[PDB]
RNA sequence: GGCGCAUAAAGAUGAGACGCGUUUUAGAGCUAUGCUGUUUUGAAAAAAACAGCAUAGCAAGUUAAAAUAAGGCUAGUCCGUUAUCAACUUGAAAAAGUGGCACCGAGUCGGUGCUU
């Protein structure tokens, strides 16, 4: 039995269908499991298959990174508590055990309630004597007497676990600290970043201004008039507000799409400028690392500002100056309240709950909503200055503990914990004999390259151990061998190239990848020198000579430096059309800028042989972070650099990868030529070719070259194979059910292979699909055309952008008010009847873009062939056209569209582009899913290494099975029900067959493997139609989906007219039968039996919600650890549900508490999980149920299909509620209709299907009123939403005689009341009628389980209600 | 206003979102649940009214509908009715 | 579909560190009015509140300790929210195995015939 299958690939869902040779869909009778009185089902063998997405690794490594830095932290803890430990025993025996049960009640606690110091007096005395700990950290750096040892190790314990950033490298001085230095290092980046426009900041003092109290806002302009001038809105300027802490927006400032508003003290930043970093490119995140630098020295500047006693005393006399401002400005805060307002005062003071003052202290609120709370009440007091200035100054009330501590350098306190040890030398011996080991403790770091300290227990650590103790910060040398396990983190830190596998790749500013990239845009230089009106590719004289000249010279070059500073300087050339490069380089020599600006020695770098050498600086500049590890991988190039530079090369950084790899471009070479990719770039002849071409060469080897090294090795499994893919997790997980599918699938017919296996697949967009994203992009093309023209068509007619995206209208203000093909002005009220041409028509190329279509009057205004626009137009228009040359309303692909008719007519090359761009697969996980599956299925070799290729694997474009099914009217509600998927896989399987079938001839480009050769250099005629069942060549026309047609309509009203029933021509056998395909396929297509699988899940994840209640006293907590109450101490809730266990046990009735025979659901947390695992019936027993019954012990995960009543199918949506589960058979025509009901404003065509189509919608106002009926009987019997039901039935019953086109716009929105899955709302005309849901469970006791294969082809039915 | 707005913002307070939707599976159905429980909500995309506005324009009110579950939920959806209008 | 310049781009991935935030407790609340409690002089009320309670008015009000997914054993200064998954058949797992074909019609698949 011959057959083959069509699928579909998205992100929740695959299409899966089975087709034979006519078309028709089999169906079989099935088998069925379990204890029911049917024990056959006949299905129809297809369907989809739904399931939720597979989410990234993001959050687990967020929360990995959270254990370790808590563990690592509390670590230091027992590290100090090592340190005291005796000398703590000598004093206060159990005072480390009060600081363990700080956490208890009093009742539970087994020692005093007050943990410090134990009495009560030294207690309050404490608290009086030092309010906070800074006043005891500043008392004990400024001492001569003893303290207590208690004391000190609560000072330097403090001193531990609040340490500050890392960031900074080295001490504190003006190099790496002052804003000065700091500032004019962002000057430097930013005039030596442009080269043009420099701007000056030698006799401004950034300092005075930045560094004193004022208003950040008035602040603002401030250093902005000390400049000369940019805007208040500059780049510079929008970036130093930045600095401060301002968000300002970058949108006009690069001239992007959206806003860019960016927070740094926003967590977002550290991906949201990435975004940002994609929308300009990667030579701006300098500057913006400089700006963020910056901003830190502004911080810092912030929070040191005591400079008197500044030996030693650099931070907490500041912060209890900050605490005095806090104590008195609070004290005659409330002084002018009860002076002013009796009334509020508890408002402020009592209240907590109205982000008040007690908010910002007791309760939950934040300094955003306390400033907010006050700022007009403080506002509307009688007389109140100089607070204001602390509203701007963010000085008012603002705590110790606050979000700015982010900026503190570890310096601060390492020397600060420092001079206490100068203090305490003296007294307690035991510092001063373990200051080193204290210091060493406070300074550890653990660097990028060692990774985890594990003990080969891990899944994701490398650590080699020279010696075999404990791993301690005291002698963390001499465990670690940092070059074998930093020689891994090597190893585990690169990628590997799917363009070249066995390799690793470069780093992204490798002097090799640079010029890769920069002669990648030089081959696409195809210049015209005035007087040969040639635009021809450069020669590598040319290319080196420029390079030698303007690469070597400065980076942002334009081509005015390009043509003035070459063609003319030293070729003598005035205007030469380069047509590649508009204005700027998108690659440029920046990293060789560097080093030359560093050593200052260009004979060292124009070496060939010291360029491994920069591929060594290159690598350790990408990878390594710590700085001795930077630097003793130098010692190797120490002879070459004479200290000078190195006391500079060590911080110069670069992050990045290269996409390539130097075996892939310095590597192999055509054994043909002799010659690498690099040896192409500088001489690929009079054809200088992209190296797009250069993979895709089909005559040359390099595809080959490619290809012997993308076949793997020694090849793993199934799951490895999809582990090495490169796309999203969900659309990997799509990859793997795919195959899954396929596996079963094959197991269902007669274990026999199929024939053809078609794939689509295109997913992961996010771009907002172009509704009012594009009207500012098209919007943009008309103020640039009239920015040109000065033509002012925006003063007699302003437009909206609403109707901006409608062709019509935007085609008329594309070409200036005039008409392409005669000479004339199109009229502004007559655009109705105005007719929208082709470039080239509908029998060659689907093509609905700005390219091709154009407007004027008539069709007749062209010419009179399908062929190319008639030489009576375009010689006759070639002035005004070329006027749209020189303003840029075309690009030159438009333009040799327009005249190509200076070409005469259709080429060989012509039809091969408009062949080559219907079919040409060009995505690269495409070709990998086609070998994942071509490697399972055929596997039959002969006696050579022959693959007998049994199974085709056919892979297809979402435009022809698109375009197919818009044209012949198979529309595709993606609303109505989940069956569309199926329905497009199927049609899938349809275009695809049919294309094996009609062309054999040329499978070698749309199947992967290797067959003929044979193309459509001999497969196009070199003239008309070819003979009748003689005809070796293709076609004429580059459609290929014509054949399916009755009328192929050409540029004169001219039905060409192909055979009804298509057969070929080699063959002699039928390929499409014409009379009974679209009846047969509409049939297939109505089908009310589609297979919908939501594919069944454990739930993992987290465990609960996370934010931590206050401790009330209900009993649905679950406690933190436990010994802690979840009254007495508060907890989590809401747990996560993983599956839910049906059970049959007896409880305990009643007060007398009797053997209750009970069979009831109950949900299980992911936080008990692996103890239902270990014993499920003492889990169970300790739920408090007796007489488990373990053979009926039933797991029921997420969505486990129920049945009931009339075949009522709901989804079990957890232990808590229910979800729905039947669907919606709904005849084509009201399909059709509802598309074309939807779709009248925006039809898209002809006028003939527009009348014709329009027509056809004002018919049939009975199929509106038969939907209505369809949902009203279809309802009642699974739905069961009676008052949704009136209320729906009522209200579209109001609105009747409402205008057609929203009317229908709210049926389809009417349509969401009987979906899969979750209730939702939905708004029918005004009223918006809400959801209702179904949170009982007592029914599905009484119902019919039912579990479900992977492709629910074998369904297996079990009853509860039979069971005891 | 985006749909990272809803996303990071809705993620910030403590709930789960984790949307599925893209090309060609025109449907782009987040979910919520209000409880971490089969009590999941949802709202669509469709040709009209982006999720957005039928987020704002589904949550002007505060909880006064008939379910008595989830109303500090809609309580916590009346706080994000106006900051994203006024920042 | 965006073909967005006929071209077609860019992808999962994993290591370091801060800063919060949250929660419980320590941060003795003071005075006046009224109440429950034992004393006190008492054949019973009767202050001494030492307490607790509630209500008014006052008083201060910034910080610390602990934990930060339950925990696990392999006990490491490691790991625990990723991917992975119907059922029954064995098998510790790893895994592997488990179900006829044509024809007619279509309201969630049904019916007819044959092979058994």
């Amino acid at each position: 039995k011959k057959y083959s299958i069509g699928l579909d690939i998205g992100t929740n869902s695959v299409g899966w269908a089975v087709i034979t040779d006519d078309y028709k869909v089999p169906s079989k009778k099935f088998k069925v499991l379990g204890n029911t009185d049917r024990h056959s089902i006949k299905k129809n063998l297809i369907g989809a298959l739904l399931f939720d997405s597979g989410e990234t690794a993001e959050a687990t490594r967020l929360k990995r990174t959270a254990r370790r830095r808590y563990t690592r932290r509390k670590n230091r803890i027992c590290y100090l508590q090592e340190i005291f430990s005796n000398e703590m025993a000598k004093v206060d025996d159990s005072f480390f055990h009060r600081l363990e049960e700080s956490f208890l009640v009093e009742e539970d606690k087994k020692h005093e309630r007050h943990p410090i110091f134990g009495n009560i007096v030294d207690e309050v005395a404490y608290h009086e004597k030092y309010p906070t700990i800074y006043h005891l950290r500043k008392k004990l750096v400024d001492s001569t007497d003893k303290a207590d040892l208690r004391l000190i190790y609560l000072a330097l314990a403090h001193m531990i676990k609040f340490r500050g950033h890392f960031l900074i490298e080295g001490d504190l001085n003006p190099d790496n600290s002052d804003v000065d230095k700091l500032f004019i290092q962002l000057v430097q980046t930013y005039n030596q970043l442009f080269e043009e426009n420099p701007i000056n900041a030698s006799g401004v003092d950034a300092k005075a201004i930045l560094s004193a109290r004022l208003s950040k806002s008035r602040r603002l302009e401030n250093l902005i008039a000390q400049l000369p001038g940019e805007k208040k809105n500059g780049l510079f300027g929008n970036l130093i507000a930045l600095s401060l802490g301002l968000t300002p927006n970058f949108k006009s400032n690069f001239d992007l799409a959206e806003d860019a508003k960016l927070q740094l003290s926003k967590d977002t930043y550290d991906d949201d400028l990435d975004n940002l970093l994609a929308q300009i490119g990667d030579q701006y995140a300098d500057l913006f690392l400089a700006a963020k630098n910056l901003s830190d020295a502004i911080l810092l500047s912030d929070i040191l500002r005591v400079n008197t006693e500044i030996t030693k005393a650099p931070l907490s006399a500041s912060m209890i100056k900050r605490y005095d401002e806090h104590h008195q400005d609070l004290t005659l805060l409330k002084a002018l309240v009860r002076q002013q307002l009796p009334e509020k005062y508890k408002e402020i003071f009592f209240d907590q709950s109205k982000n008040g003052y007690a908010g910002y202290i007791d309760g939950g609120a934040s300094q955003e909503e306390f400033y907010k709370f006050i700022k007009p009440i403080l506002e509307k007091m009688d007389g109140t200055e100089e607070l204001l200035v602390k509203l701007n100054r963010e000085d008012l009330l603002r705590k110790q503990r606050t979000f700015d501590n982010g900026s503190i350098p570890h310096q601060i306190h390492l020397g600060e914990l420092h001079a206490i040890l100068r203090r305490q030398e003296d007294f307690y011996p035991f510092l001063k004999d373990n200051r080193e080991k204290i210091e060493k403790i406070l300074t550890f770091r653990i660097p990028y390259y060692v990774g985890p300290l594990a003990r080969g227990n891990s899944r994701f650590a490398w650590m080699t151990r020279k010696s075999e103790e404990t791993i301690t910060p005291w002698n963390f040398e001499e465990v670690v061998d940092k070059g074998a396990s930093a020689q891994s983190f090597i190893e585990r830190m690169t990628n590997f190239d799917k363009n070249l596998p066995n390799e690793k790749v470069l780093p992204k500013h490798s002097l090799l990848y640079e010029y890769f990239t920069v002669y990648n845009e030089l081959t696409k230089v195809k210049y015209v020198t005035e007087g040969m009106r040639k635009p021809a590719f450069l020669s590598g004289e040319q290319k080196k000579a420029i390079v030698d000249l303007l690469f070597k010279t400065n980076r942002k070059v334009t081509v005015k430096q390009l043509k003035e500073d070459y063609f003319k300087k030293i070729e003598c050339f005035d205007s030469v059309e380069i047509s590649g490069v508009e204005d700027r380089f998108n690659a440029s020599l920046g990293t060789y800028h560097d080093l030359l600006k560093i050593i200052k020695d260009k004979d060292f770098l124009d070496n060939e042989e010291n360029e491994d050498i920069l591929e060594d600086i290159v690598l350790t500049l990408t990878l390594f972070e710590d700085r001795e590890m930077i630097e003793e991988r130098l010692k190797t190039y120490a002879h070459l650099f004479d200290d000078k530079v190195m006391k500079q090369l060590k911080r110069r950084r670069y992050t990045g990868w290269g996409r390539l790899s130097r075996k892939l471009i310095n590597g192999i070479r055509d054994k043909q030529s002799g010659k690498t990719i690099l040896d192409f770039l500088k001489s690929d002849g009079f054809a200088n070719r992209n190296f797009m071409q250069l993979i895709h060469d089909d005559s040359l080897t390099f595809k080959e070259d490619i290809q012997k090294a993308q076949v793997s090795g020694q090849g793993d499994s199934l799951h490895e194979h999809i582990a090495n893919l490169a796309g999203s997790p969900a659309i990997k997980k799509g990859i793997l059910q795919t195959v899954k599918v396929v596996d079963e699938l094959v197991k269902v017919m007669g274990r026999h292979k199929p024939e053809n296996i078609v794939i689509e697949m295109a997913r992961e967009n996010q771009t907002t699909q172009k509704g009012q994203k594009n009207s500012r992009e098209r919007m943009k093309r008309i103020e640039e055309g009239i920015k040109e023209l000065g033509s002012q068509i925006l003063k007699e007619h302003p437009v909206e952008n609403t109707q901006l995206q409608n062709e019509k209208l935007y085609l008329y203000y594309l070409q200036n008010g005039r008409d392409m093909y005669v000479d004339q002005e199109l009229d502004i009220n007559r655009l109705s009847d105005y007719d929208v041409d082709h470039i080239v028509p509908q029998s060659f190329l689907k093509d609905d873009s700005i390219d091709n279509k154009v407007l004027t009057r008539s069709d007749k205004n062209r010419g009179k062939s399908d062929n190319v626009p008639s030489e009576e137009v375009v010689k006759k228009m070639k002035n005004y056209w070329r006027q749209l040359l020189n303003a840029k309303l075309i690009t030159q692909r438009k333009f040799d569209n327009l005249t190509k008719a200076e070409r005469g007519g259709l080429s060989e090359l012509d039809k091969a582009g408009f062949i080559k761009r219907q079919l040409v697969e060009t995505r690269q996980i495409t070709k990998h899913v086609a070998q994942i599956l071509d490697s399972r299925m055929n596997t039959k070799y002969d006696e050579n290494d022959k693959l007998i290729r049994e199974v085709k694997v056919i892979t297809l474009k979402s435009k022809l099975v698109s375009d197919f099914r818009k044209d012949f009217q198979f529309y595709k509600v993606r609303e109505i029900n989940n069956y569309h998927h199926a329905h497009d896989a199927y049609l899938n399987a349809v275009v695809g067959t049919a294309l094996i079938k009609k062309y054999p001839k040329l499978e070698s480009e749309f199947v992967y493997g290797d067959y003929k050769v044979y193309d459509v250099r001999k497969m196009i005629a070199k003239s008309e139609q070819e003979i009748g069942k003689a005809t070796a060549k293709y076609f004429f026309y580059s459609n290929i989906m014509n054949f399916f047609k009755t009328e192929i309509t050409l540029a004169n009203g001219e039905i060409r007219k192909r055979p009804l029933i298509e057969t070929n021509g080699e063959t002699g056998e039928i390929v499409w039968d014409k009379g009974r395909d679209f009846a047969t396929v509409r049939k297939v297509l109505s089908m009310p039996q589609v297979n919908i699988v939501k594919k069944t899940e454990v739930q993992t994840g987290g465990f609960s919600k996370e934010s931590i209640l206050p401790k009330r006293n209900s009993d649905k907590l679950i406690a933190r650890k436990k010994d802690w109450d979840p009254k007495k101490y508060g907890g989590f809730d809401s747990p996560t549900v993983a599956y839910s266990v049906l059970v049959v046990a007896k409880v305990e009735k009643g007060k007398s508490k009797k053997l209750k025979s009970v069979k009831e659901l109950l949900g299980i947390t992911i936080m008990e999980r692996s103890s239902f695992e270990k014993n499920p019936i003492d889990f169970l027993e300790a739920k408090g149920y007796k007489e488990v019954k373990k053979d009926l012990i039933i797991k029921l995960p997420k969505y486990s299909l129920f049945e009931l009543e009339n075949g009522r199918k709901r989804m079990l949506a957890s232990a808590g509620e229910l979800q729905k589960g039947n669907e919606l058979a709904l005849p084509s025509k009201y399909v059709n209709f509802l598309y074309l009901a939807s779709h009248y404003e925006k039809l898209k065509g002809s006028p003939e299907d527009n009348e014709q189509k329009q027509l056809f919608v004002e018919q049939h106002k009975h199929y509106l009123d038969e939907i209505i009926e369809q949902i009203s009987e279809f309802s009642k019997r699974v739905i069961l939403a009676d008052a949704n039901l009136d209320k729906v039935l009522s209200a579209y019953n109001k609105h009747r005689d409402k205008p057609i086109r929203e009317q229908a716009e709210n049926i389809i929105h009417l349509f969401t009341l009987t979906n899969l899955g979750a209730p939702a709302a939905f708004k029918y005309f005004d009223t918006t009628i809400d959801r209702k849901r179904y949170t009982s469970t007592k029914e599905v006791l009484d119902a019919t389980l039912i579990h479900q294969s992977i492709t629910g082809l074998y369904e297996t039915r079990i009853d509860l209600s039979q069971l005891g | 206003m985006n749909i990272n707005d809803l996303i990071r913002e809705i993620k910030n307070k403590d709930y789960t979102v984790k949307l599925s939707g893209t090309d060609s599976n025109s449907i782009t159905q987040l979910i919520i649940r209000v409880n971490n429980d089969g009590n999941e909500y949802v709202i669509s995309e469709s040709e009209n009214e982006s999720i957005v506005e039928k987020f704002i324009s589904a949550f002007k009110n505060g909880w006064n509908q008939e379910y008595e579950d989830e109303e500090e939920f809609y309580n916590d959806m009346q706080t994000i009715t106006l900051k994203s209008e006024l920042n």
